[PDB]
Protein backbone atom coordinates (compact mmCIF):
# COMPACT_ATOMS: atom_id res chain seq x y z
CA UNK A 1 0.00 0.00 0.00
CA UNK A 2 1.02 3.57 0.34
CA UNK A 3 3.24 5.71 2.09
CA UNK A 4 1.97 8.45 3.97
CA UNK A 5 2.29 9.86 7.46
CA UNK A 6 0.55 7.23 9.42
CA UNK A 7 2.92 4.26 8.34
CA UNK A 8 5.83 6.66 8.59
CA UNK A 9 7.84 4.83 11.38
CA UNK A 10 7.90 2.10 8.79
CA UNK A 11 11.05 3.55 6.95
CA UNK A 12 12.99 2.98 10.38
CA UNK A 13 12.38 -0.94 11.18
CA UNK A 14 14.79 -3.37 9.94
CA UNK A 15 13.07 -4.19 6.66
CA UNK A 16 15.49 -3.17 3.65
CA UNK A 17 13.75 -0.59 1.67
CA UNK A 18 14.91 2.05 -1.06
CA UNK A 19 13.49 5.62 -2.33
CA UNK A 20 13.87 6.18 -5.54
CA UNK A 21 13.48 9.47 -6.57
CA UNK A 22 13.49 10.11 -10.64
CA UNK A 23 12.80 14.17 -10.60
CA UNK A 24 16.82 14.67 -11.64
CA UNK A 25 17.05 11.67 -14.36
CA UNK A 26 16.00 14.00 -17.58
CA UNK A 27 17.44 17.36 -17.07
CA UNK A 28 17.19 20.46 -19.99
CA UNK A 29 17.95 23.49 -20.52
CA UNK A 30 15.11 25.43 -22.24
CA UNK A 31 16.60 27.72 -25.56
CA UNK A 32 15.78 29.64 -28.60
CA UNK A 33 17.31 28.26 -32.55
CA UNK A 34 18.41 31.05 -34.99
CA UNK A 35 15.28 30.36 -36.65
CA UNK A 36 14.01 31.69 -33.52
CA UNK A 37 12.11 27.83 -32.24
CA UNK A 38 12.72 26.39 -28.94
CA UNK A 39 14.72 23.41 -28.48
CA UNK A 40 15.96 22.02 -25.10
CA UNK A 41 19.76 20.70 -24.70
CA UNK A 42 19.96 17.57 -22.07
CA UNK A 43 22.29 18.07 -19.20
CA UNK A 44 23.78 15.31 -17.05
CA UNK A 45 20.98 13.58 -14.50
CA UNK A 46 20.84 11.28 -11.91
CA UNK A 47 18.58 8.40 -10.26
CA UNK A 48 18.62 9.35 -6.42
CA UNK A 49 18.51 5.56 -4.98
CA UNK A 50 18.52 6.37 -0.49
CA UNK A 51 18.42 3.37 2.20
CA UNK A 52 16.56 6.08 4.92
CA UNK A 53 17.47 3.84 7.79
CA UNK A 54 21.38 3.52 7.15
CA UNK A 55 21.76 6.49 4.56
CA UNK A 56 23.25 4.24 1.75
CA UNK A 57 22.90 6.51 -1.38
CA UNK A 58 23.11 4.92 -4.57
CA UNK A 59 23.43 7.73 -7.68
CA UNK A 60 23.58 6.69 -10.96
CA UNK A 61 25.07 9.36 -12.82
CA UNK A 62 22.85 9.44 -16.44
CA UNK A 63 25.01 11.18 -18.68
CA UNK A 64 23.13 12.75 -21.96
CA UNK A 65 24.76 10.41 -24.39
CA UNK A 66 21.84 7.90 -23.27
CA UNK A 67 19.33 9.69 -24.75
CA UNK A 68 20.90 10.65 -28.43
CA UNK A 69 18.64 9.51 -31.52
CA UNK A 70 15.67 8.65 -29.15
CA UNK A 71 12.14 9.84 -28.73
CA UNK A 72 9.73 10.76 -26.20
CA UNK A 73 12.72 11.03 -24.05
CA UNK A 74 10.45 12.20 -20.44
CA UNK A 75 8.64 8.67 -20.92
CA UNK A 76 12.12 7.09 -21.43
CA UNK A 77 13.20 8.01 -18.43
CA UNK A 78 11.24 6.29 -16.99
CA UNK A 79 12.27 2.98 -18.12
CA UNK A 80 16.08 3.77 -18.02
CA UNK A 81 15.38 4.49 -13.90
CA UNK A 82 13.52 1.45 -13.64
CA UNK A 83 16.48 -0.54 -15.73
CA UNK A 84 18.86 0.67 -13.47
CA UNK A 85 17.28 0.49 -10.57
CA UNK A 86 16.75 -3.09 -11.27
CA UNK A 87 20.38 -3.78 -12.57
CA UNK A 88 21.37 -2.43 -9.14
CA UNK A 89 19.22 -4.68 -6.74
CA UNK A 90 20.78 -7.60 -9.09
CA UNK A 91 24.50 -6.47 -8.34
CA UNK A 92 23.09 -6.98 -4.25
CA UNK A 93 24.07 -9.98 -2.69
CA UNK A 94 20.82 -11.39 -2.07
CA UNK A 95 20.73 -10.55 1.88
CA UNK A 96 21.02 -6.63 0.77
CA UNK A 97 18.30 -6.63 -1.64
CA UNK A 98 15.28 -4.08 -1.04
CA UNK A 99 11.94 -5.75 0.50
CA UNK A 100 10.41 -2.98 -0.96
CA UNK A 101 11.16 0.13 -3.26
CA UNK A 102 9.22 3.10 -2.55
CA UNK A 103 8.93 5.63 -5.77
CA UNK A 104 8.49 9.22 -4.99
CA UNK A 105 6.25 9.71 -8.30
CA UNK A 106 3.40 7.47 -9.18
CA UNK A 107 4.53 7.63 -12.95
CA UNK A 108 7.11 4.86 -11.80
CA UNK A 109 5.35 2.04 -10.86
CA UNK A 110 4.17 0.17 -14.19
CA UNK A 111 8.32 0.42 -15.28
CA UNK A 112 9.50 -0.29 -12.16
CA UNK A 113 6.98 -3.10 -11.70
CA UNK A 114 7.61 -4.43 -15.60
CA UNK A 115 11.38 -4.22 -14.65
CA UNK A 116 11.36 -6.28 -11.31
CA UNK A 117 9.15 -8.69 -12.63
CA UNK A 118 12.52 -11.42 -11.72
CA UNK A 119 12.11 -10.05 -8.23
CA UNK A 120 7.82 -11.13 -7.37
CA UNK A 121 8.51 -11.10 -3.51
CA UNK A 122 10.18 -7.23 -3.88
CA UNK A 123 7.02 -4.78 -3.00
CA UNK A 124 6.74 -1.87 -5.19
CA UNK A 125 4.66 0.95 -3.07
CA UNK A 126 3.58 4.69 -4.66
CA UNK A 127 3.93 7.37 -1.35
CA UNK A 128 1.33 9.94 -0.95
CA UNK A 129 4.17 12.00 1.30
CA UNK A 130 5.67 15.33 -1.25
CA UNK A 131 9.48 14.45 -0.47
CA UNK A 132 12.05 17.06 -1.55
CA UNK A 133 14.23 14.80 -3.32
CA UNK A 134 14.67 16.84 -6.24
CA UNK A 135 16.57 19.06 -4.21
CA UNK A 136 19.41 16.47 -4.11
CA UNK A 137 21.30 18.57 -7.39
CA UNK A 138 21.32 21.64 -4.72
CA UNK A 139 23.88 19.45 -2.79
CA UNK A 140 27.33 20.98 -4.45
CA UNK A 141 28.98 17.51 -4.25
CA UNK A 142 26.24 15.71 -5.59
CA UNK A 143 25.54 18.57 -8.38
CA UNK A 144 29.48 18.41 -9.11
CA UNK A 145 30.08 14.59 -9.49
CA UNK A 146 26.71 14.81 -11.89
CA UNK A 147 27.95 17.30 -13.66
CA UNK A 148 32.01 16.21 -14.26
CA UNK A 149 30.67 12.84 -15.33
CA UNK A 150 31.64 11.95 -19.32
CA UNK A 151 30.52 7.98 -19.04
CA UNK A 152 27.84 6.23 -16.82
CA UNK A 153 28.82 5.97 -13.24
CA UNK A 154 27.56 4.68 -10.18
CA UNK A 155 29.26 6.98 -6.94
CA UNK A 156 27.83 5.75 -3.31
CA UNK A 157 28.01 8.26 -0.65
CA UNK A 158 26.55 8.16 2.91
CA UNK A 159 23.74 10.91 3.13
CA UNK A 160 23.41 11.39 6.97
CA UNK A 161 27.39 12.05 7.10
CA UNK A 162 28.38 10.19 10.11
CA UNK A 163 24.61 11.81 11.98
CA UNK A 164 23.93 7.82 12.95
CA UNK A 165 26.85 7.73 15.50
CA UNK A 166 24.79 10.24 17.95
CA UNK A 167 21.10 10.06 16.79
CA UNK A 168 18.88 7.46 15.44
CA UNK A 169 17.37 7.03 12.12
CA UNK A 170 14.61 8.57 12.35
CA UNK A 171 16.19 11.71 13.66
CA UNK A 172 18.50 11.70 10.80
CA UNK A 173 15.43 11.37 8.23
CA UNK A 174 14.10 14.07 9.86
CA UNK A 175 17.27 16.55 9.81
CA UNK A 176 18.11 15.29 5.85
CA UNK A 177 14.58 16.06 4.72
CA UNK A 178 13.87 19.38 6.68
CA UNK A 179 17.37 19.99 5.20
CA UNK A 180 16.21 19.81 1.59
CA UNK A 181 13.04 21.42 2.41
CA UNK A 182 14.97 24.83 2.74
CA UNK A 183 17.14 24.19 -0.03
CA UNK A 184 14.28 23.33 -2.36
CA UNK A 185 12.13 26.73 -0.98
CA UNK A 186 15.11 28.85 -1.45
CA UNK A 187 18.48 27.08 -2.34
CA UNK A 188 20.44 30.86 -1.84
CA UNK A 189 19.18 31.32 1.82
CA UNK A 190 19.22 27.70 2.50
CA UNK A 191 23.24 27.61 1.26
CA UNK A 192 23.69 30.86 2.91
CA UNK A 193 22.45 29.39 6.43
CA UNK A 194 24.56 26.39 6.17
CA UNK A 195 27.71 28.32 4.87
CA UNK A 196 27.91 31.39 6.72
CA UNK A 197 30.42 30.44 9.44
CA UNK A 198 33.91 29.78 7.64
CA UNK A 199 35.15 28.23 10.33
CA UNK A 200 32.81 24.86 10.05
CA UNK A 201 34.08 22.92 7.45
CA UNK A 202 33.03 19.79 5.44
CA UNK A 203 35.34 17.06 5.89
CA UNK A 204 36.38 15.60 2.49
CA UNK A 205 34.38 12.41 2.92
CA UNK A 206 31.37 14.18 3.80
CA UNK A 207 28.09 16.18 2.45
CA UNK A 208 27.73 18.62 5.36
CA UNK A 209 29.46 20.69 7.33
CA UNK A 210 30.96 19.41 10.81
CA UNK A 211 28.32 21.17 13.33
CA UNK A 212 28.09 20.32 17.06
CA UNK A 213 24.59 19.13 18.24
CA UNK A 214 24.32 22.66 19.79
CA UNK A 215 25.29 23.94 16.32
CA UNK A 216 22.35 21.38 15.11
CA UNK A 217 19.92 23.04 16.63
CA UNK A 218 20.47 26.72 15.35
CA UNK A 219 20.96 24.78 12.10
CA UNK A 220 17.22 23.09 12.11
CA UNK A 221 15.90 26.12 13.86
CA UNK A 222 16.79 28.76 11.29
CA UNK A 223 16.04 25.89 8.11
CA UNK A 224 12.40 26.03 10.13
CA UNK A 225 12.32 29.93 9.98
CA UNK A 226 13.30 29.82 6.22
CA UNK A 227 10.17 27.05 5.45
CA UNK A 228 7.41 29.03 7.20
CA UNK A 229 8.62 32.73 5.93
CA UNK A 230 8.59 31.05 2.28
CA UNK A 231 4.93 30.11 2.86
CA UNK A 232 4.09 33.29 3.76
CA UNK A 233 5.34 34.60 0.51
CA UNK A 234 3.43 32.02 -1.40
CA UNK A 235 0.47 32.70 -0.54
CA UNK A 236 -0.02 36.20 1.24
CA UNK A 237 -0.94 34.81 5.02
CA UNK B 1 -34.92 -26.83 -37.26
CA UNK B 2 -34.49 -28.68 -33.65
CA UNK B 3 -36.61 -28.98 -30.41
CA UNK B 4 -35.94 -28.81 -26.69
CA UNK B 5 -38.76 -30.24 -24.95
CA UNK B 6 -39.65 -29.07 -20.93
CA UNK B 7 -40.76 -32.15 -18.52
CA UNK B 8 -42.67 -29.55 -16.91
CA UNK B 9 -42.62 -26.17 -15.21
CA UNK B 10 -43.24 -26.21 -11.85
CA UNK B 11 -41.80 -22.94 -10.63
CA UNK B 12 -42.73 -19.26 -12.07
CA UNK B 13 -38.79 -18.79 -14.13
CA UNK B 14 -38.32 -16.15 -16.90
CA UNK B 15 -36.89 -18.22 -19.49
CA UNK B 16 -34.21 -17.15 -22.12
CA UNK B 17 -33.03 -18.54 -25.45
CA UNK B 18 -30.00 -16.97 -27.13
CA UNK B 19 -31.31 -13.39 -26.83
CA UNK B 20 -34.89 -13.97 -26.49
CA UNK B 21 -37.15 -14.77 -23.67
CA UNK B 22 -40.75 -15.62 -21.77
CA UNK B 23 -42.34 -15.51 -18.29
CA UNK B 24 -43.71 -19.12 -17.48
CA UNK B 25 -45.85 -19.00 -14.98
CA UNK B 26 -46.08 -21.93 -11.62
CA UNK B 27 -47.25 -25.33 -13.51
CA UNK B 28 -48.04 -23.61 -16.12
CA UNK B 29 -47.91 -26.13 -19.17
CA UNK B 30 -44.77 -25.02 -20.73
CA UNK B 31 -43.06 -28.35 -22.63
CA UNK B 32 -40.23 -26.75 -24.36
CA UNK B 33 -38.71 -24.65 -27.52
CA UNK B 34 -38.99 -25.50 -31.23
CA UNK B 35 -37.48 -24.26 -34.40
CA UNK B 36 -34.12 -23.34 -33.18
CA UNK B 37 -32.05 -22.76 -35.62
CA UNK B 38 -29.49 -25.65 -36.53
CA UNK B 39 -25.92 -24.68 -37.22
CA UNK B 40 -24.62 -22.34 -34.02
CA UNK B 41 -24.50 -23.04 -30.26
CA UNK B 42 -27.35 -21.85 -28.18
CA UNK B 43 -27.73 -20.71 -24.14
CA UNK B 44 -31.46 -21.48 -22.58
CA UNK B 45 -31.06 -19.68 -19.50
CA UNK B 46 -33.15 -19.27 -16.29
CA UNK B 47 -34.25 -16.54 -13.55
CA UNK B 48 -36.70 -18.03 -11.10
CA UNK B 49 -39.45 -15.49 -10.30
CA UNK B 50 -38.54 -15.93 -6.30
CA UNK B 51 -34.68 -15.26 -6.76
CA UNK B 52 -33.50 -12.67 -9.29
CA UNK B 53 -29.85 -13.53 -7.96
CA UNK B 54 -28.48 -16.34 -9.67
CA UNK B 55 -29.34 -16.07 -13.16
CA UNK B 56 -27.96 -19.68 -14.95
CA UNK B 57 -28.01 -21.59 -17.81
CA UNK B 58 -26.84 -24.23 -20.49
CA UNK B 59 -24.92 -23.86 -23.68
CA UNK B 60 -25.75 -26.35 -26.27
CA UNK B 61 -25.52 -27.25 -29.75
CA UNK B 62 -28.14 -29.62 -30.87
CA UNK B 63 -26.01 -31.05 -33.62
CA UNK B 64 -24.41 -33.14 -30.49
CA UNK B 65 -27.46 -34.74 -29.45
CA UNK B 66 -31.15 -34.56 -28.05
CA UNK B 67 -31.02 -32.23 -25.05
CA UNK B 68 -34.38 -31.39 -22.57
CA UNK B 69 -35.08 -29.67 -19.48
CA UNK B 70 -36.66 -30.99 -16.28
CA UNK B 71 -36.88 -29.56 -12.94
CA UNK B 72 -35.17 -30.74 -9.98
CA UNK B 73 -36.98 -30.23 -6.94
CA UNK B 74 -34.07 -31.33 -4.94
CA UNK B 75 -31.51 -29.20 -6.43
CA UNK B 76 -33.75 -26.66 -6.37
CA UNK B 77 -33.54 -25.49 -10.53
CA UNK B 78 -34.43 -26.70 -14.37
CA UNK B 79 -31.64 -29.04 -15.25
CA UNK B 80 -30.57 -29.62 -19.03
CA UNK B 81 -30.08 -33.53 -19.78
CA UNK B 82 -29.66 -35.76 -22.63
CA UNK B 83 -32.06 -38.38 -23.81
CA UNK B 84 -30.09 -41.02 -25.81
CA UNK B 85 -33.48 -43.10 -26.90
CA UNK B 86 -33.62 -41.32 -30.43
CA UNK B 87 -37.27 -42.41 -30.87
CA UNK B 88 -38.38 -42.31 -27.38
CA UNK B 89 -37.33 -38.58 -27.85
CA UNK B 90 -39.25 -37.97 -31.21
CA UNK B 91 -42.16 -39.07 -29.56
CA UNK B 92 -42.10 -36.80 -26.43
CA UNK B 93 -41.42 -34.13 -29.10
CA UNK B 94 -43.79 -34.68 -31.51
CA UNK B 95 -46.78 -35.35 -29.22
CA UNK B 96 -45.93 -32.25 -27.81
CA UNK B 97 -45.88 -30.21 -30.71
CA UNK B 98 -48.98 -31.80 -32.02
CA UNK B 99 -50.61 -30.43 -28.18
CA UNK B 100 -49.07 -27.38 -29.01
CA UNK B 101 -47.14 -26.62 -25.79
CA UNK B 102 -44.03 -24.99 -27.58
CA UNK B 103 -42.99 -21.92 -28.08
CA UNK B 104 -41.12 -20.83 -31.39
CA UNK B 105 -37.81 -19.97 -31.57
CA UNK B 106 -38.55 -16.33 -32.61
CA UNK B 107 -36.23 -15.52 -35.30
CA UNK B 108 -37.02 -12.57 -37.96
CA UNK B 109 -35.87 -13.71 -41.36
CA UNK B 110 -33.39 -10.07 -41.87
CA UNK B 111 -31.68 -10.74 -38.33
CA UNK B 112 -28.49 -12.13 -38.51
CA UNK B 113 -28.07 -10.81 -34.52
CA UNK B 114 -27.28 -14.35 -32.98
CA UNK B 115 -25.17 -14.98 -36.09
CA UNK B 116 -23.12 -12.34 -35.46
CA UNK B 117 -22.81 -12.35 -32.08
CA UNK B 118 -21.53 -16.28 -32.39
CA UNK B 119 -19.65 -16.69 -35.09
CA UNK B 120 -16.70 -17.77 -33.77
CA UNK B 121 -18.08 -19.78 -30.78
CA UNK B 122 -17.85 -23.55 -31.30
CA UNK B 123 -18.99 -26.13 -28.43
CA UNK B 124 -15.37 -27.90 -28.68
CA UNK B 125 -14.14 -24.80 -27.55
CA UNK B 126 -16.76 -24.19 -24.58
CA UNK B 127 -16.36 -27.60 -23.00
CA UNK B 128 -12.64 -26.70 -22.52
CA UNK B 129 -13.75 -23.41 -20.67
CA UNK B 130 -16.45 -25.42 -18.84
CA UNK B 131 -15.05 -28.76 -18.51
CA UNK B 132 -17.42 -31.45 -17.61
CA UNK B 133 -17.22 -34.01 -19.81
CA UNK B 134 -19.61 -36.24 -18.77
CA UNK B 135 -22.23 -33.68 -20.56
CA UNK B 136 -22.56 -32.49 -24.15
CA UNK B 137 -23.58 -29.17 -22.59
CA UNK B 138 -22.24 -26.70 -20.78
CA UNK B 139 -23.81 -25.18 -17.21
CA UNK B 140 -22.93 -21.79 -16.62
CA UNK B 141 -24.38 -18.92 -14.14
CA UNK B 142 -23.52 -15.38 -12.35
CA UNK B 143 -21.62 -16.73 -9.57
CA UNK B 144 -18.86 -19.15 -11.16
CA UNK B 145 -15.50 -17.58 -11.01
CA UNK B 146 -12.76 -17.88 -13.41
CA UNK B 147 -8.89 -19.35 -13.16
CA UNK B 148 -7.21 -15.77 -12.59
CA UNK B 149 -9.29 -14.73 -10.46
CA UNK B 150 -8.87 -17.95 -8.55
CA UNK B 151 -5.43 -17.24 -8.49
CA UNK B 152 -5.49 -13.80 -6.48
CA UNK B 153 -11.50 -21.74 -4.84
CA UNK B 154 -13.11 -24.88 -5.83
CA UNK B 155 -11.61 -25.71 -9.44
CA UNK B 156 -14.54 -28.07 -10.73
CA UNK B 157 -16.70 -25.04 -10.92
CA UNK B 158 -14.12 -22.92 -12.68
CA UNK B 159 -14.45 -21.05 -16.01
CA UNK B 160 -11.21 -21.77 -17.94
CA UNK B 161 -10.43 -18.67 -19.21
CA UNK B 162 -6.84 -18.01 -20.83
CA UNK B 163 -5.14 -16.36 -18.49
CA UNK B 164 -3.78 -12.51 -19.67
CA UNK B 165 -1.88 -10.46 -17.81
CA UNK B 166 -0.07 -7.37 -18.72
CA UNK B 167 2.78 -7.58 -15.99
CA UNK B 168 3.86 -10.89 -16.54
CA UNK B 169 6.88 -12.97 -18.16
CA UNK B 170 4.91 -14.01 -20.86
CA UNK B 171 4.04 -10.55 -21.71
CA UNK B 172 6.95 -9.38 -21.45
CA UNK B 173 10.39 -10.55 -23.32
CA UNK B 174 13.34 -9.92 -20.73
CA UNK B 175 15.30 -7.25 -22.71
CA UNK B 176 12.12 -5.47 -24.26
CA UNK B 177 10.35 -4.00 -20.93
CA UNK B 178 9.36 -0.82 -22.43
CA UNK B 179 8.65 -1.71 -26.13
CA UNK B 180 6.84 -4.95 -25.35
CA UNK B 181 4.44 -2.87 -22.39
CA UNK B 182 4.02 -0.23 -24.44
CA UNK B 183 3.27 -2.20 -27.53
CA UNK B 184 1.59 -5.38 -27.08
CA UNK B 185 2.09 -7.03 -30.39
CA UNK B 186 4.80 -9.66 -29.10
CA UNK B 187 2.24 -10.83 -26.67
CA UNK B 188 -0.74 -10.96 -29.02
CA UNK B 189 0.83 -12.62 -31.95
CA UNK B 190 3.48 -14.83 -30.98
CA UNK B 191 2.24 -15.52 -27.33
CA UNK B 192 -1.48 -15.60 -27.81
CA UNK B 193 -2.34 -16.01 -31.45
CA UNK B 194 0.36 -18.23 -32.49
CA UNK B 195 1.18 -19.76 -29.50
CA UNK B 196 -2.30 -20.35 -27.50
CA UNK B 197 -4.87 -19.70 -29.58
CA UNK B 198 -3.61 -21.12 -32.76
CA UNK B 199 -6.00 -19.10 -34.69
CA UNK B 200 -7.52 -15.79 -34.45
CA UNK B 201 -10.67 -17.33 -34.56
CA UNK B 202 -10.78 -19.49 -31.47
CA UNK B 203 -9.50 -16.06 -30.15
CA UNK B 204 -12.63 -14.26 -31.20
CA UNK B 205 -14.36 -17.57 -30.21
CA UNK B 206 -13.16 -16.79 -26.62
CA UNK B 207 -13.62 -13.05 -27.15
CA UNK B 208 -17.48 -13.59 -28.00
CA UNK B 209 -18.13 -16.36 -25.52
CA UNK B 210 -17.15 -13.90 -22.67
CA UNK B 211 -19.12 -11.38 -23.48
CA UNK B 212 -22.43 -13.54 -23.59
CA UNK B 213 -21.66 -14.74 -20.42
CA UNK B 214 -21.25 -11.63 -18.74
CA UNK B 215 -24.57 -10.25 -20.83
CA UNK B 216 -26.88 -13.32 -20.30
CA UNK B 217 -25.55 -14.42 -16.49
CA UNK B 218 -23.78 -10.86 -15.34
CA UNK B 219 -20.51 -12.86 -14.48
CA UNK B 220 -18.14 -10.29 -13.94
CA UNK B 221 -15.36 -12.87 -14.65
CA UNK B 222 -16.27 -12.78 -17.80
CA UNK B 223 -16.52 -9.15 -18.26
CA UNK B 224 -13.20 -9.05 -17.19
CA UNK B 225 -12.24 -11.09 -19.63
CA UNK B 226 -14.01 -9.92 -22.88
CA UNK B 227 -12.43 -6.60 -21.79
CA UNK B 228 -8.72 -7.74 -21.61
CA UNK B 229 -8.74 -9.75 -24.90
CA UNK B 230 -10.47 -6.46 -26.72
CA UNK B 231 -7.64 -4.28 -24.87
CA UNK B 232 -4.86 -6.73 -25.78
CA UNK B 233 -5.72 -5.93 -29.43
CA UNK B 234 -6.18 -2.39 -29.41
CA UNK B 235 -3.10 -2.23 -26.94
CA UNK B 236 -0.75 -3.93 -30.64
CA UNK B 237 0.98 -1.69 -32.87
CA UNK B 238 0.73 -4.39 -35.38
CA UNK B 239 -2.50 -6.86 -35.92
CA UNK B 240 -3.84 -8.40 -39.36
CA UNK B 241 -5.75 -6.02 -41.00
CA UNK B 242 -8.60 -8.78 -41.24
CA UNK B 243 -8.62 -8.94 -37.43
CA UNK B 244 -8.91 -5.50 -37.00
CA UNK B 245 -11.94 -5.56 -39.80
CA UNK B 246 -13.34 -8.41 -37.93
CA UNK B 247 -13.17 -6.95 -34.52
CA UNK B 248 -15.13 -3.79 -35.14
CA UNK B 249 -18.19 -6.22 -36.57
CA UNK B 250 -18.06 -8.02 -33.60
CA UNK B 251 -17.76 -5.75 -31.30
CA UNK B 252 -21.07 -3.57 -33.12
CA UNK B 253 -23.13 -6.60 -32.31
CA UNK B 254 -21.82 -6.91 -28.97
CA UNK B 255 -22.79 -2.94 -27.90
CA UNK B 256 -25.79 -3.03 -30.33
CA UNK B 257 -26.99 -6.08 -28.38
CA UNK B 258 -26.61 -5.21 -24.61
CA UNK B 259 -29.07 -3.68 -22.68
CA UNK B 260 -29.08 -0.27 -22.38
CA UNK B 261 -29.99 -0.24 -18.44
CA UNK B 262 -26.61 -2.20 -17.32
CA UNK B 263 -24.09 -0.06 -19.67
CA UNK B 264 -22.15 0.54 -16.21
CA UNK B 265 -21.12 -2.77 -14.84
CA UNK B 266 -20.80 -4.22 -18.08
CA UNK B 267 -18.54 -1.92 -19.98
CA UNK B 268 -15.34 -0.65 -18.37
CA UNK B 269 -14.58 3.08 -18.60
CA UNK B 270 -11.16 2.50 -19.10
CA UNK B 271 -10.91 0.26 -21.49
CA UNK B 272 -12.86 1.49 -24.05
CA UNK B 273 -11.96 4.99 -23.91
CA UNK B 274 -7.98 3.92 -24.43
CA UNK B 275 -9.21 1.25 -27.03
CA UNK B 276 -11.37 3.89 -29.12
CA UNK B 277 -9.66 7.04 -28.16
CA UNK B 278 -6.17 6.62 -27.45
CA UNK B 279 -4.66 3.00 -28.44
CA UNK B 280 -2.87 2.32 -31.95
CA UNK B 281 -6.37 1.27 -32.95
CA UNK B 282 -8.02 4.11 -32.25
CA UNK B 283 -9.09 4.55 -35.78
CA UNK B 284 -9.91 1.05 -36.75
CA UNK B 285 -13.03 0.31 -35.13
CA UNK B 286 -15.20 3.04 -36.75
CA UNK B 287 -18.41 1.07 -36.53
CA UNK B 288 -17.30 0.41 -33.21
CA UNK B 289 -16.76 4.19 -32.20
CA UNK B 290 -20.03 5.47 -34.00
CA UNK B 291 -22.63 3.31 -31.95
CA UNK B 292 -21.04 3.54 -28.68
CA UNK B 293 -20.92 7.67 -29.36
CA UNK B 294 -24.81 7.53 -30.53
CA UNK B 295 -25.64 5.15 -27.38
CA UNK B 296 -23.85 5.73 -24.78
CA UNK B 297 -21.79 8.86 -25.08
CA UNK B 298 -21.59 9.68 -20.74
CA UNK B 299 -19.48 6.66 -20.42
CA UNK B 300 -17.18 8.31 -22.59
Amino acid sequence: GAMNSSNYAELFNNDIKLFVDDTNVYRVTVHKTFEGNVATKAINGCIFTLNPKTGHLFLKIIHTSVWAGQKRLSQLAKWKTAEEVSALVRSLPKEEQPKQIIVTRKAMLDPLEVHMLDFPNIAIRPTELRLPFSAAMSIDKLSDVVMKATEPQMVLFNIYDDWLDRISSYTAFSRLTLLLRALKTNEESAKMILLSDPTITIKSYHLWPSFTDEQWITIESQMRDLILTEYGRKYNV
Amino acid sequence: MNTVPFTSAPIEVTIGIDQYSFNVKENQPFHGIKDIPIGHVHVIHFQHADNSSMRYGYWFDCRMGNFYIQYDPKDGLYKMMEERDGAKFENIVHNFKERQMMVSYPKIDEDDTWYNLTEFVQMDKIRKIVRKDENQFSYVDSSMTTVQENELSDPAHSLNYTVINFKSREAIRPGHEMEDFLDKSYYLNTVMLQGIFKNSSNYFGELQFAFLNAMFFGNYGSSLQWHAMIELICSSATVPKHMLDKLDEILYYQIKTLPEQYSDILLNERVWNICLYSSFQKNSLHNTEKIMENKYPELL
